[PDB]
């Protein structure tokens, strides 16, 4: 088969600047008809892919002029000039010369924005959940940048291990931030054996860790 | 306006087969090729094969030649992909696309599992002083213990979208999924605006509209 290689798993860019995304093939994609059968696609979070460039260097209908493609028969570049915050997503090359058609592994576009520390919120378990015998404590880290953020849980000032789970959103297409939830799961019985619940947050935008806590019983 | 409309999500047992469909509208179905693409959750794209609906001719990625069968029904303008001998390796979103990849279906999620469907509980993440800063309050809903994916969440029947973050689900150690959806709003609105999270888990026919009350 023809192997498609995208050497960078992500590339960062400030809005208004230009960025290049690279792809290579293990065989020339040039056909005797003169066209090079390299296609570029964008996939935004939660959407189907969409074509940007067809046959290496041609702008697909309705795609903004800021997208352009160039290359040899084996090395290709998608250039995005005047990048917009809404350009976040994964960019894939694909060869359409020979069966089986094959895709590159994808290159995420990371939008650079001003560093922003998370706003941190903490939620005790609801009374409804406690009636069912389980307790979920939720710590929300909202609208921060960059993506890297560490959350540690302390119950009665004992650092927790093994009982939390985190989820992170994709980079927002408008404000270029991320949000993160950390959920600490205990039984109702174990939850009532303790008074102080705290999440401690480390992030580049913070000079020292931020702690949000509550005491069981308001 | 061209559309490729794929069939709905499938939960299917290992060792069985499943057929997904791709119905074309807005153009002459038999004049264009249909291609099929696999995308594992959080991963890249893999090409399965292509069919010419006018001739019935097909070509398959050799990796899928034993797994996949592509057919087309001219009378209904529908292309079909059958996946046989299912294993968890086949759990993925499957796309159809018209030849060249300008027009794509919305995808069909296929989950291959022997586990039973379970509907979630929905619990409020109530706004309090511990979730209120500088005139902004955070609130949300915890959608706990469901299988399989997916769950959808809206707020106020879709009227509230600004400031909403619905998190990717996590697979808990129990083998059930959980997710949360949060929203930041003006703290001055907590006494005057009703906030409801609309949760839908289609596999269990669970539909919950949970009002999230300040505490
Ligand atoms: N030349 C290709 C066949 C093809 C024609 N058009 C597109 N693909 C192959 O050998 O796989």
């Amino acid at each position: 088969d023809i192997v498609m290689t995208q050497a960078a798993p992500s590339v960062p860019v400030t809005p208004g600047e230009s960025v290049s995304i690279s792809c290579r093939s293990s065989k020339s994609l040039l056909h005797s008809n003169g066209n090079t059968y390299l296609f570029w696609f964008l996939q935004r979070p939660g959407q189907s892919p969409q074509v940007l460039i067809y046959r290496m260097s041609n702008l697909a209908s309705g795609v903004p002029d800021r997208f352009s493609g160039s290359g040899s028969g084996t090395a290709f570049t998608l250039r995005i000039s005047r990048v917009e915050a809404e350009d976040v997503g994964v960019y894939y090359c694909m060869q359409h010369l020979e069966y089986p058609y094959t895709f590159g592994s994808g290159t995420r576009l990371e939008i650079k924005r001003t560093v922003a520390a998370p706003s941190v919120f903490i939620f005790p378990p609801s009374d409804e959940q406690l009636k069912s015998g389980t307790a979920s404590v939720v710590c929300l880290l909202n609208n921060f940048y960059p993506r890297e953020a560490k959350v540690q849980w302390k119950v009665d000032n004992a650092l927790q291990s093994g009982n939390s789970q985190e989820s992170v959103t994709e980079q927002d297409s408008k404000d270029s931030t991320y949000s993160l939830s950390s959920t600490l799961t205990l039984s109702k019985a174990d939850y009532e054996k303790h008074k102080v619940y705290a999440c401690e947050v480390t992030h580049q935008g913070l000079s020292s860790p931020v702690t949000k806590s509550f005491n069981r019983g308001e | 306006q061209v559309q490729l409309q794929q069939s709905g999500a499938e939960l299917v047992r290992p060792g069985t087969s499943v057929k997904v469909s791709c119905k074309a509208s807005g153009y002459a179905f038999t004049n264009y090729l249909i291609e099929w693409i696999k995308q594992r959750p959080g991963q890249g794209l893999e090409w399965i094969g292509v069919i010419n609906p006018g001739s019935g001719g097909t070509n398959y990625n050799e990796k899928f030649r034993v797994k996949a069968t592509l057919t087309a029904d001219k009378s209904s303008s529908t292309a079909y992909m059958q996946l046989s001998s299912l294993t968890s390796d086949d759990s993925a979103v499957y796309f159809c696309a018209r030849g060249g990849g300008y027009y794509w279906g919305q995808g069909t999620l296929v989950t291959v599992s022997a586990a039973s469907t379970k509907g979630p509980s929905v619990f409020p993440l109530a706004p309090s002083s511990k979730s209120t800063s500088g005139g902004t309050a955070a609130l949300g809903c915890l959608v706990k213990d469901y299988f399989p994916e997916p769950v959808t969440v809206s707020w106020n029947s879709g009227a509230l979208t600004s400031g909403v973050h619905t998190f990717p689900a996590v697979l808990q150690s129990s083998g059930l999924y959980s997710l949360s959806s949060v929203v930041t709003v003006p703290s001055s609105s907590l006494g005057t605006q009703t906030y409801i999270c609309n949760v839908n888990h289609k596999p269990s026919n669970t539909k919950v509209d949970k009002k999230v009350e300040p505490k």
